[PDB]
């Protein structure tokens, strides 16, 4: 058997729905200047 | 009547996700709005949006 | 009413940024004013959850 | 009778004040101008609509100064120089 996540999943124990030690990092996206208008926070 | 079926103000359950689409339909409809002032929009593009 | 006919709404499932090519779409403006792509072939964008 | 569009803009100059005055337009609002001409939604086939289109982002904006040699404020600077022929230069006698 596994333990702590694969472990908690498998019995429904409390556990984060993704995987700490998978979650990828979100890439960096559009900075206000690399994206149109209607797009762009409203500062 | 044994079940006894009611709903009470709770019942009624809202999406969890309207409280998001509101908000996002209001950024957008206050982003375009301020355009139109602007001029970058006409009329009825916003009054389709 | 605005776009005559029937219009589906393709919404993001995950979060995450967009990665496609932008030259294989043609830039338009909507019926809202905002500049968006029309496609024209079978564009396969990615989701980077 | 009726007016041809030649002197009814020079009754406009004359007697309404009329004048071609240039409209320094923001990316966005030059990009309205130039491709609602085309239609309400197509894909823009005129160069110029196209060309708005990309300056839509300021980044790209960044790419063409560059290019063409500008210190990115000269450009803020030459989108409100006059548009349209100058008139024949002065020689005071």
């Amino acid at each position: 058997e596994e333990t702590g996540f694969e472990l908690d999943k498998k019995l429904g124990r409390p556990h984060p729905f993704i995987d700490p030690t998978k979650k990828k990092q979100i890439e960096t996206t559009l900075t206000s200047d690399e994206s149109w208008w209607n797009w762009r926070k409203p500062e | 009547t044994a079940t006894s079926i009611s709903l009470g103000i709770d019942d009624l359950l809202t999406i969890p996700s309207k409280g998001w689409l509101v908000q996002d339909a209001e950024q957008q409809s206050l982003i375009l709005e301020k355009h139109h002032h602007y001029g970058n929009v006409h009329a009825v593009e916003k009054l389709r949006q | 009413v605005f776009t005559g006919g029937t219009a589906e709404h393709v919404r993001a499932p995950y979060n995450g940024k967009i990665k496609f090519n932008e030259d294989l779409v043609h830039p338009t403006r909507t019926r809202h004013g905002h500049p968006a792509f029309l496609c024209y072939i079978d564009l396969s964008v990615i989701i980077e959850s | 009778d009726k007016d041809t569009e030649d002197e009814a803009r020079r009754r406009n100059w004359i007697e309404r004040g009329w004048a071609p005055w240039e409209e320094i337009l923001t990316p966005e609002a030059d990009f309205a101008r130039k491709s609602l001409n085309e239609g309400e939604e197509v894909p823009l086939q005129s160069p110029e609509a196209i060309e708005a289109f990309k300056m839509l982002r300021p980044s790209y904006r960044k790419k063409k100064i560059k290019e063409m040699g500008i210190t990115e404020d000269e450009w803020y600077a030459k989108q409100f120089e006059i548009r349209g022929d100058k008139p024949p230069p002065l020689d005071t006698s």
